[PDB]
């Protein structure tokens, strides 16, 4: 199960 | 490191050819189990191993919605990187991410991972403490400041110690006949003359899982590191891997050489000769 | 600075004339990701060729497996043809049953 995405 | 789970993302811009492509793959050890491609006719998180197939509609839709949200997020990060590096909207660029957890024989976290690259070069990495960050340049120090301000390391740490490890232990149980089975190498040595005065000895490993292996040649008991040609370990296509190691030897001297093979699936290391 | 593909051409199982098998071409070590790969039989393009999902190594360089079913013979020649932005023209590597 994947994690959530991050904004650089 | 007894087992690992890893997600790999590639987001790739292509000005004039539509929006950046986003592709995700997930692995347990050297076994791929899931794929997403925003270029598919209908993109969803899709099974790539039999043991994940039993997960219900809640799983697949949850993973689908996250992959969809991630494709948008990584498209924005592509826009941001151009302003970070003073680059134009006409060129094509790539962001990659790798993240996940390693567990020991008893299932506890051994270590967590989260690193980014931009155009194939280190950008930023979560440190082993799962609290601090290593930026590779002054652009990635901007992201570092942003992530410190939003307490991003904390969120990853909750994931890396929590859900990552918990789902990994679930997949290892559902996939135990294959994920928890090492297949030792089948090994042999071949001999190919090249002239009246020299010949190649090639030490072969075939049919092994997982990928990690060591092949080495000794002449009179001494490692021949500078004189051995090693090919990259390569996939066979049936989940197993292949590798060889070759040495050039004076004719008449073939019995002074021994091949040594180490692999998780062997009770002890093997010594072979022609 | 861009990175050129390594190419290995090989079979799934040891070769035995007249027995069904899989012809593999593994490309690795390249950056960026767009890559053109053809498998050839006596110089001619094989139609039904599949590949694995794009992945990458610890050094960020990409890898892919192209594969097709085949029945080798004494006289049929097989090769993999690869083009990448780092190649001035397509690279052609011939299958050798002993590598």
């Amino acid at each position: 199960k994947a994690f959530s995405p991050e904004v650089i | 490191g007894s087992h690992s789970m890893r997600y790999f993302y590639t987001a790739m811009s292509r000005p004039g050819r539509g929006e950046p492509r986003f592709i995700a793959v997930g692995y347990v050890d050297d076994t791929q189990f899931v794929r997403f491609d925003s270029d598919a006719a209908s993109p969803r998180m899709a099974p790539r191993a039999p043991w994940i197939e039993q997960e219900g509609p809640e799983y697949w839709d949850g993973e689908t919605r996250n992959m969809k949200a991630s494709a948008q997020t990584y498209r924005e990060n592509l826009r941001i990187a151009l302003r970070y590096y003073n680059q134009s909207e006409a060129g094509s660029h790539i962001i990659q991410v790798m993240y996940g957890c390693d567990v020991g024989p008893d299932g506890r976290l051994l270590r967590g991972h989260n690193q980014y690259a931009y155009d194939g070069k280190d950008y930023i990495a979560l440190n082993e403490d799962l609290s601090s960050w290593t930026a590779a340049d002054t652009a990635a120090q901007i992201t570092q400041r942003k992530w410190e301000a939003a307490r991003v390391a904390e969120q990853l740490r909750a994931y890396l110690e929590g859900l990552c490890v918990e789902w990994l232990r679930r997949y290892l149980e559902n996939g135990k006949e294959t994920l928890q089975r090492a297949d030792p190498p089948k090994t042999h040595v071949t001999h190919h003359p090249i002239s009246d005065h020299e010949a190649t000895l090639r030490c072969w490993a075939l049919g092994f899982y997982p990928a990690e292996i060591t092949l080495t040649w000794q002449r009179d008991g001494e490692d021949q590191t500078q004189d051995t040609e090693l090919v990259e370990t390569r996939p066979a296509g049936d989940r197993t891997f292949q590798k060889w190691a070759a040495v050039v030897v004076p004719s008449g001297e073939e019995q002074r050489y021994t091949c040594h093979v180490q692999h998780e699936g062997l009770p002890k290391p093997l010594t072979l000769r022609w | 600075i861009q990175r050129t593909p390594k190419i290995q051409v090989y079979s799934r199982h040891p070769a035995e004339n007249g027995k069904s098998n899989f012809l593999n071409c593994y490309v690795s070590g390249f950056h960026p990701s767009d890559i053109e790969v053809d498998l050839l039989k006596n110089g001619e393009r094989i139609e039904k060729v599949e590949h694995s999902d794009l992945s990458f190594s610890k050094d960020w360089s990409f890898y892919l497996l192209y594969y097709t079913e085949f029945t080798p013979t004494e006289k049929d020649e097989y090769a993999c043809r690869v083009n990448h932005v780092t190649l001035s023209q397509p690279k052609i590597v011939k299958w050798d049953r002993d590598m």
